[PDB]
RNA sequence: GACGACCCAUUCGAACGUCUGCCCUAUCAACUUUCGAUGGUAGUCGCCGUGCCUACCAUGGUGACCACGGGUGACGGGGAAUCAGGGUUCGAUUCCGGAGAGGGAGCCUGAGAAACGGCUACCACAUCCAAGGAAGGCAGCAGGCGCGCAAAUUACCCACUC
RNA sequence: GCUGCAGUUAAAAAGCUCGUAGUUGGAUCUUGUGGAGGGUUCCCCGCCCCUUGCCUCUCGGCGCCGGCCCGAAGCGUUUACUUUGAAAAAAUUAGAGUGUUCAAAGCAGGCCCGAGCCGCCUGGAUACCGCAGCUAGGAAUAAUGGAAUAGGACCGCGGUUCUAUUUUGUUGG
């Protein structure tokens, strides 16, 4: 059965961006899947969004631009502390000059690098580059 | 393929590997302690023994020779073996019924080269070493 | 109730007298015995039926002779087959650090329940302080009962 | 086996703040028992031998202490091992000079000289309270003094003067906000600031919240915590660097800068 | 001034108890239980809490979240070797805690010992004898025999540290 | 092989289906204008609807000419997580100072006339110290909970039973 919604929106969108097709549905939407594609699209990787009222959890249509290179889910929503969160970009980034890993934490959804000015630590819920 | 993967697993984790070690074949014969047991030195790197019988074992082909061997019994344990004696004429240095050290031949229990059986060799007869017997430093005392 | 020398011998509460002077009551009468119960400190509250009631235990808090110190723990009401003690279960999970995952583990302790506590059922939540070693196995005496947090005793009127 | 008390001390089990070289030797000198905690005292031959430098081996410590020149609060003191320690005063009357012991700001105790009206009393701290038979009430100090008939005022955690050649009290100052402490124990050790806030816990340990001169904030257990004066004035003289714990960077830059150690 | 003694408080501890933490094994799946196992009431004994033990009564207590049983060339910890990140292997051994002086048991003295450079007996070794008797314990420092691949001098001193 | 292996044919998916413990489990329940630091909207104050969510005492200082105000306390449904305090032997390891002739080490050492200086200056840092227990902020994510055989609340009333024994001038009634 479908044990978590936010690992179909991201499989989607990266199967949907290697055919070259210019827009994609992702179905159902949930708050957190609306939090995740905010920070993708602020940074600049993804178009703009919009979202289908049908009564039943609803349905997001997005605008794909061709920068996106991967995206990506970490299943166990491991806890990161500020002293370990250097050995997770070591493993999952490409460069230290691009690419972001996506943390939950009490201040809100956030960027790694927002998290270190902040001074917050929180869980992993994947990554973009 | 399948492996589990949720934040609680830890138990299925550890317990599942714990079980799949056992497996290996290096791993079984250094924690079940038969290995121990049935090997003629009780865990050392050499052993004392005296000289039974003077011997020539043939060779394994695609080649052809008469290796030059001896049978030894051990003095802790009363065991039997059998160890190679290297370099050329150094048999007429042994004689019968006296001590030799002797060593592992270099595969941790394993035959090595032609020589069918044999896993050991002589390395010091009657407290002197072949190596100065060989290059003439020294002589057997009598 | 009506009777409590069910022993071989007399049960009373130490440090309460009873006069054989000034005797008369007429035609009614009046409570020969005075109760003894004290306050447990720790912001907790002396139960009614410690106070109005007439049972005899010299392990109870309220009215006995134990002294409440050291570590306040809490559980779930499990086993209560012996006569006043019960078996109470705690559960934790216990981190593994060469995978970055947790195990799901249990204890169970013997603690000592008074009367004045008379409603308890198994999957209740009750809070427990140590003792002195009050019997070989028992260390800790409940101080509180709930059901909070939790589906109610029958219908959900309750 | 362990079939009663122990007697010896190894030389790397002693305590840090006394600064024992690691090579001259395999033991320490076992401090003897006494009004301090083992772990809290200043051994007299330390004091002599390795601090104040009078001797250059315990056969010379000796043979000073057995001539009688040595008192601590004013009682001559012939053991070569007693535990001196905080608030203590040494007098050495035949070099004309005395001594009290306080912390140094990095958690050891300071060489501290005082003018000899200043050697005439200490400061105790109030561990105890009780009345004894006859109704007559009772005090005990953190250095083992008993006192009869004390003001009825004094609390515990208070600090009180004592005279030395009567072991009277003269005068108290109270536990409550706003009066100048020292710290005694912990990381924060050797510390002097203002009491701002206490918080209390009924079960286990209350915790103290103290602010410095130069406007920091630090905290430890109530144990911790020595009252030494009235609002904002000391009663006693205060050692060079007068409890302010400056940090690395700080300690680096006037090294530099004033030159001393002969640069 | 020196020495001494009943009682408080100190200092040095000791003893008993709380919470969480362990290597391999199912060719170990059920276990414990007036031969005290779990609990209650009164008592004895003890420095004191307590089935610690005794009388009477109840029928309990633990386990697939691995009990109970067996193995360990198992004394525990601070630590050590190797190591991109994560790990694997080792720790008899100078600091801290425990246990023991050939094997088991009993006890005197004392604040403190179930002590072995104290004592009494049995079990295993073994020395002297005028055959009646008497005496013994190096896993302290040197030194010897036996074992085995495998480990130093029957030296000088309280000058230093204590 | 947690990060990080493999199972059509090289070694390897129970003949097939049900099922208790174990692991895993769908969506949903309060936001934008204004000011500071910084930008050209967002992180701290105060607000559309609630900003500690409530509340009104009493032992206890403040502000002012008694009464009305502002810091404790009851406490915010219960936990994990995260960030911060406290408290944890030394040696070892990391790390600062210092020409043991260099280094491995050690904890020292450095100024000045000549000896008339009856000497002077200065060090013996600091970090790390899993888990479990203690502590104060944050509130996303993940557990958990309330009224359907109606109960929350008003300075709201009423019958009945128990009852401390205060205020009265006390000891007794």
């Amino acid at each position: 059965v479908r044990m978590n919604v936010l690992a179909d929106a991201l499989k989607s969108i990266n199967n949907a961006e290697k055919r070259g097709k210019r827009q994609v549905l992702i179905r159902p939407c949930s708050k957190v899947i609306v939090r995740f594609l905010t920070v993708m699209m602020k940074h600049g990787y993804i178009g703009e969004f919009e979202i289908i009222d049908d009564h039943r959890a609803g349905k997001i249509v997005v605008n794909l631009t061709g920068r996106l290179n991967k995206c990506g889910v970490i299943s166990p929503r491991f806890d990161v502390q500020l002293k370990d969160l250097e050995k997770w970009q070591n493993n999952l980034l490409p460069s230290r000059q691009f690419g972001f890993i996506v943390l939950t934490t009490s201040a809100g959804i956030m960027d790694h690098e927002e998290a270190r000015r902040k001074h917050t630590g929180g869980k992993i819920l994947g990554f973009f580059f | 393929m399948g492996k589990c993967r949720g934040l609680r697993t830890a138990r299925k984790l550890r317990s599942h590997r714990r079980d799949q070690k056992w497996h290996d074949k290096q791993y079984k014969k250094a924690h079940l302690g038969t290995a121990l047991k049935a090997n003629p030195f009780g865990g050392a790197s050499h052993a004392k023994g005296i000289v039974l019988e003077k011997v020539g074992v043939e060779a394994k082909q695609p080649n052809s020779a008469i290796r030059k061997c001896v049978r030894v019994q051990l003095i802790k344990n009363g065991k039997k073996i059998t160890a190679f004696v290297p370099n050329d004429g150094c048999l007429n240095f042994i004689e019968e019924n006296d001590e030799v050290l002797v060593a592992g031949f270099g595969r941790k229990g394993h035959a090595v080269g032609d020589i069918p059986g044999v896993r050991f060799k002589v390395v010091k007869v009657a407290n002197v070493s072949l190596l100065a017997l060989y290059k003439g430093k020294k002589e057997r005392p009598r | 109730m009506a009777d409590i020398q069910t022993e071989r011998a007399y049960q009373k509460q130490p440090t309460i007298f009873q006069n054989k002077k000034r005797v008369l009551l007429g035609e009614t009468g009046k409570e020969k015995l005075p109760r003894y119960y004290k306050n447990i400190g720790l912001g907790f509250k002396t139960p009614k039926e410690a106070i109005e009631g007439t049972y005899i235990d010299k392990k109870c808090p309220f009215t006995g002779n134990v002294s409440i110190r050291g570590r306040i723990l809490s559980g779930v009401v499990t086993k209560m087959k012996m006569q006043r003690t019960i078996v109470i279960r705690r559960d934790y999970l216990h981190y593994i650090r060469k995978y970055n995952r947790f195990e799901k583990r249990h204890k169970n302790m013997s603690v000592h329940l008074s009367p004045c506590f008379r409603d308890v059922q198994i999957g209740d939540i009750v809070t427990v302080g140590e003792c002195r070693p009050l019997s070989k196995t028992v260390r800790f005496n409940v101080l509180k009962v709930t059901k909070a947090a939790g589906t109610k005793k029958q219908f959900q009127k309750f | 086996m362990a079939r009663g008390p122990k007697k010896h001390l190894k030389r790397v089990a002693a305590p840090k703040h006394w600064m024992l070289d690691k090579l001259t030797s395999v033991f320490a000198p076992r401090p003897s028992t006494g009004p301090h905690k083992l772990r809290e005292c200043l051994p007299l031959i330390i004091f002599l031998r390795n601090k104040l430098k009078y001797a250059l081996t315990g056969d010379e410590v000796k043979k000073i202490c057995m001539q009688r020149f040595i008192k601590i609060d004013g009682k001559v003191r012939a053991d070569i091992t007693y535990p001196a320690g905080f608030m203590d005063v040494i007098s050495i009357d035949k070099t004309g000079e005395n001594f009290r012991l306080i912390y140094d700001t990095k958690g050891r105790f300071a060489v501290h000289r005082i003018t000899p009206e200043e050697a005439k009393y200490k400061l105790c701290k109030v561990r105890k309270i009780f009345v004894g038979t006859k109704g007559i009430p009772h005090l005990v100090t953190h250095d083992a003094r008993t006192i009869r008939y004390p003001d009825p005022l004094i609390k515990m955690n208070d600090t009180i003067q004592i005279d030395l050649e009567t072991g009277k009290i003269t005068d108290f100052i109270k536990f409550d906000t706003g009066n100048l402490c020292m710290v005694t124990g912990g990381a924060n050790l050797g510390r002097i600031g203002v009491i701002t806030n206490r918080e209390r816990h009924p079960g286990s340990f209350d915790v103290v919240h103290v602010k410095d001169a130069n406007g920091n904030s630090f905290a430890t257990r109530l144990s911790n915590i020595f009252v030494i004066g009235k609002g904002n004035k000391p009663w006693i003289s205060l050692p060079r660097g007068k409890g302010i714990r400056l940090t690395i960077a700080e300690e680096r830059d006037k090294r530099l800068a004033a030159k001393q150690s002969s640069g």
